[PDB]
RNA sequence: ACCCGGUGAAAUUGAACUGGCCGUGAAGAUGCGGCCUACCCGUGGCAGGACGAAAAGACCCCGUGGAGCUUUACUGCAGCC
RNA sequence: GGAUGACCCCAGGCGGUAGGGGAGCGUUCCCGAUGCCGAUGAAGGCCGACCCGCGAGGGCGGCUGGAGGUAAGGGAAGUGC
RNA sequence: GCUGGGGCUAGGAGUGAAAAGCUAACCGAGCCCGGAGAUAGCUGGUUCUCCCCGAAAUGACUUUAGGGUCAGCCUCAGGCG
RNA sequence: CUGUUGGGAAGCAGCGCCAGAGAGGGUGAAAGCCCCGUAGGCGAAAGGUGGGGGGAUAGGUGAGGGUACCCGAGUACCCCGUGGUUCGUGGAGCCAUGGGGGAAUCUGGGCGGACCACCGCCUAAGGCUAAGUACUCCGGGUGACCGAUAGCGCACCAGUACCGUGAGGGAAAGGUGAAAAGAACCCCGGGAGGGGAGUGAAAUAGAGCCUGAAACCGUGGGCUUACAAGCAGUCACGGCCCCGCAAGGGGUUGUGGCGUGCCUAUUGAAGCAUGAGCCGGCGACUCACGGUCGUGGGCGAGCUUAAGCCGUUGAGGCGGAGGCGUAGGGAAACCGAGUCCGAACAGGGCGCAAGCGCAAAGUCCGCGGCCGUGGACCCGAAACCGGGC
RNA sequence: AGCCGGUAGCGGGCGUGGAUCCCUGGAUGUCCGAAUGGGGGAACCCGGCCGGCGGGAACGCCGGUCACCGCGCUGCGCGGGGGGAACCUGGGGAACUGAAACAUCUCAGUACCCAGAGGAGAGGAAAGAGAAAUCGACUCCCUGAGUAGCGGCGAGCGA
């Protein structure tokens, strides 16, 4: 191919933007802002995803999701990420953490809890926690140690 | 620059897996002197309607 | 990647020259003919993979 | 500082212009204007100077400057480019065939 | 000019 | 002031080929309707009109506009105790 | 009608402000150019009762002008009063 | 009493035989520069072309009433049909 | 190099040639080879730099036991008053401090968010310390940067002229020609300025000079007009004038018919509501980062990189920290294809349930609409505050 | 191999016994200006002490020297003043505006004043971070992260 040969196929040459140019482009004079007042003016309106015109907004609902934390902030506790048997029905090695995340299922700072639905491959599954239900399902095919080391 | 999460909203509303917005019910605070037991028990959670789309717009980044 | 060679086709109007690690679509398309030694084709092949 | 390839002593071919082919000794070099006068361009300079020295006098001849890129140096042949060959002291200019000027 | 006259008449 | 020679501005100005009456029309028409009157162009004058000019109405009201002032308005500060 | 468009049919729809949407036309600049056009005349200027386009415009011709201009296809905006 | 020359006091400050006078031809708070492209829910203006559709001037709440948020009425895409 | 058309060759044509050099600029126009250069190479006696290489000097380096001498003072610490930190008195720590009180030397002291205990981290009240980072008066390079109302205020002797007591404000104004060859001389005129002559390719290129647009002001010609009523046009006929063999077309207007300027603002304007003397230039929907839909693609239970690193006649790769997605519920503990409320295996609320190699959840860029934060469509206040005059 | 700047002209010179011009160093450098002997309305006025000059005592000129502060020696020596486009640190420090009013809050340690440092400044050898029997000075970039949190729990601020 040449350069006088290139070009983008349809929908991507949409590059055509809008306007406040002539009459019978539409979009002229009042520039699609209508005759109007506040919204037509330069600054625009208050944040319209939030402002309700002076009456109390829907900030009339209430905080229940209590304990928003106190000044020192978040407490560093452990956190466990779920995986499903189905997802780990992929490979057929010894299935461990680190090995799991190094594949796209965990996220670095999360302790491994296998669980959930799927068919239990006959395999050893090194895990930090198991669901009552997935512990049983896979106990009918393979081994499943629990963790905790320094 | 980056948009900011409206903390007034994050503290009192929730986005469901489907994308609904759930909050509690107004009215169980405060004046229960003798609202009927039906009344005060009737206050669990509800779903706001088309107008929680506005909320969802103020929790861009929270996601799910 | 043959420096002495790249040195000698340079000034010709019809020749644009390029080391193997330069390979890029624009310069490919720009020209009508591609001429690369049995090396380069090496590192080209290593790119795609 | 203003180079130029021809000198006051040199002989030149007029390589272009309306005096192409003409040969002459350059008599004047004005590096600032980048120009040489030879025997080439001479124009009806209307010596207005009636009243002063040199009365009546409708017009005057005189040889007017040429852009120095339009002249070329020459020696036992035609005009040839200058190549400098260093000696054990100074460096002579010499043509692309032997040894121009001395 | 600069006024400064007040609106009288 | 006016006439002649000399020098020669201004605010203003959508464009103009710019009449009256009775009507009509955003309710006060040279410009629309009907009729009436009126050859083309100036100069000296008069000011009824062009809702004449000049100043984004000073009155009034509006804006969650601004200042000056007041006090047993609020909240501060100087000062004093 | 299978021609797979911008071909021939038949039938309907097409007042329009705020607006929504869809097609395009010009202006500056980049790739296309170490190319092409340009003194036998570039851009720009002044005419046309001629050709093409629904139109914005694009062509052709003559006079002016004297040295620059830039296709098809795309890209980017200080883009049309 | 008037007046010459030489001096001093200034911006929330001077000075005032008191008017809110005067403080470099505008003083109910000087002038210049800067924050500053202050803010203006107000006024004005917002430039090329063609094609299809095409409203509202209502209700609720609003220190809200010439401004807004949700609904209603418009348009476009996708789906159901 | 030659010839060719041209005022001028570099264009065009004919045979050549260089190239680690075909970046660019200049030469009467359009040059790889005419000029300056470019690639590639060389150069300081003197001054400056020297973070790179070498050398020297200062300076410093060990174990055991015993003594308990020393280890930064109105300091720690506590209180009152405050500042700093994301922390607005909050359960308020830590770090600074003005006031008051006021220790200790290793079994001494501060801290790990009031406090206490336990377990740990540190060793305050003395100081110095390159590099990596910010900036651009100055030098250089590049440009999908401006091209004289633009681009800095100034391309031109501009922070000038000018304005103001002063601080301060602040302009306008670039181009003959390749070369002045800038028009000798005669003629009118006091000059100015013309007419000839002459230079030049071009003299409406003649110097209040390239191109010379429009408003505006003239002269000449064609048509038309003094019984005529006018948003000035339009539609019909008609006459006169000019083109075209012809048919037709242009200019003009006599008569007849029809006819309430433009814009804004409005329930409604020809409006006696707004704005516009006319013309030409300048002049208003942006961009950055986020976000939400749509769309063009890449890969798809995955997708994707950021800083930075290396490589570049504008050549791209590496880099997986991280982000978004595969699980959802619950204030949370926690549980999990479910969970929550609940005594409940009632109920209900949020949730989960795979399309037939193609395709797709999802992601990453390009593009487009709109939103968020920013002067965010442009213009404009009355004012407020700071430092100066 | 030309040259006496822009700059031609009148009128004179220099250069191949090496000019103009470019680079380095050196020389001179009136007077004002931190301005510094003392005054002062900047570019002017008046001096002291030593040496020189003219007949030179009165006068005048030339050369040298004489401000103040800080530090170190017992009057001497070392240093300091002022300036700089932006950038930097510290000592002070607003208001319009945002909150659709407004006072806590925001704007914002922003603008600006002031002092000082430099080619950078600041910071920097742990009475530190922090939950990892863990990191190891400081600084800058990217993440972490609009997260933890802060807030008339408002607008917003923000590790
Ligand atoms: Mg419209
Ligand atoms: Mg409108
Ligand atoms: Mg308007
Ligand atoms: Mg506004
Ligand atoms: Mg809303
Ligand atoms: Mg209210
Ligand atoms: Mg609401
Ligand atoms: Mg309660
Ligand atoms: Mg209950
Ligand atoms: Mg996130
Ligand atoms: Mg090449
Ligand atoms: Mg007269
Ligand atoms: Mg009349
Ligand atoms: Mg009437
Ligand atoms: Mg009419
Ligand atoms: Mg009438
Ligand atoms: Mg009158
Ligand atoms: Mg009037
Ligand atoms: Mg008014
Ligand atoms: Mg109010
Ligand atoms: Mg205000
Ligand atoms: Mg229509
Ligand atoms: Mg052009
Ligand atoms: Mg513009
Ligand atoms: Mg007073
Ligand atoms: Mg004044
Ligand atoms: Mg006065
Ligand atoms: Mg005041
Ligand atoms: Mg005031
Ligand atoms: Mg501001
Ligand atoms: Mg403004
Ligand atoms: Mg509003
Ligand atoms: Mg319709
Ligand atoms: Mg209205
Ligand atoms: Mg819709
Ligand atoms: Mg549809
Ligand atoms: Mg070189
Ligand atoms: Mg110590
Ligand atoms: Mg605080
Ligand atoms: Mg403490
Ligand atoms: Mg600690
Ligand atoms: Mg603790
Ligand atoms: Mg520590
Ligand atoms: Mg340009
Ligand atoms: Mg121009
Ligand atoms: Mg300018
Ligand atoms: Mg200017
Ligand atoms: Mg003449
Ligand atoms: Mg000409
Ligand atoms: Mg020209
Ligand atoms: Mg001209
Ligand atoms: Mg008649
Ligand atoms: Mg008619
Ligand atoms: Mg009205
Ligand atoms: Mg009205
Ligand atoms: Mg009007
Ligand atoms: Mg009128
Ligand atoms: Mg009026
Ligand atoms: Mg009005
Ligand atoms: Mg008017
Ligand atoms: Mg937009
Ligand atoms: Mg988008
Ligand atoms: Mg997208
Ligand atoms: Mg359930
Ligand atoms: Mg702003
Ligand atoms: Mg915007
Ligand atoms: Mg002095
Ligand atoms: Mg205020
Ligand atoms: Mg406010
Ligand atoms: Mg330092
Ligand atoms: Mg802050």
């Amino acid at each position: 191919m040449k350069l006088s040969d290139l070009r983008p196929n349809p929908g991507a040459n949409k590059r055509r933007k809008r306007v406040g140019r002539g009459p019978g482009s539409g979009h002229g004079k009042t520039a699609t802002r209508g005759h109007k007042g506040q919204k037509s003016r330069s600054g625009g309106l208050k944040d319209p995803r939030r402002f309700e015109g002076g009456r109390s907004t829907t900030l009339m609902r209430l905080p229940k999701r209590g304990m928003q934390g106190q000044v020192p902030g978040e407490i560093k506790r452990p956190r466990y990420q779920g995986v499903n048997l189905k997802d780990l029905a992929r490979f057929e090695g010894e299935v461990t953490p680190e090995l799991l995340v190094r594949a796209g299922l965990l996220k670095k700072g999360y302790r491994l809890k296998i669980l959930g639905e799927g068919e239990a491959k006959p395999l050893k599954v090194v895990a930090h926690a198991f669901s009552k239900s997935a512990l049983e399902k896979l106990k009918a095919a393979g081994g499943e140690p629990v963790l905790l080391e320094a | 620059p980056k948009m900011k999460t409206h903390k007034g909203a994050k503290k009192r509303v929730k986005i469901t897996a489907s994308g609904k917005v759930v909050a509690m019910k107004t009215g169980k605070r405060h004046l229960n002197w003798q609202k009927s037991g039906k009344e005060i028990r009737q206050k669990g959670r509800k779903f706001v309607l088309a107008k929680p789309e506005a909320e969802r717009i103020k929790l861009l980044l929270p996601y799910e | 990647g043959n420096e002495l060679v790249r040195r000698a086709a340079r000034n010709l109007p019809w020749v644009v020259t390029l080391a193997p690690e330069g390979l890029n679509v624009y310069d490919i398309v720009r020209t009508e003919r591609l001429v690369m030694d049995l090396d380069a084709w090496e590192v080209f092949q290593n790119r795609i993979g | 500082r203003v180079k130029m390839h021809v000198k006051k002593g040199d002989t030149v071919l007029v390589a272009s212009g309306k005096y192409k082919g003409r040969v002459g000794k350059v008599k004047e070099v004005l590096p600032k204007k980048y120009a040489v006068i030879v025997e080439g361009v001479n124009i009806v300079k209307k010596a207005v100077r009636v009243s002063p020295k040199y009365p009546q006098g409708g017009f005057i001849e005189k040889e007017a400057p040429l852009h120095a890129s339009k002249v070329r140096p020459i020696c036992p042949a035609c005009g040839k480019p200058t190549r400098v060959r260093k000696k054990f002291l100074e460096n002579g200019k010499k043509i692309r065939v032997c040894a121009k000027c001395g | 000019x600069g006024g400064p006259k007040k609106k009288k008449k």
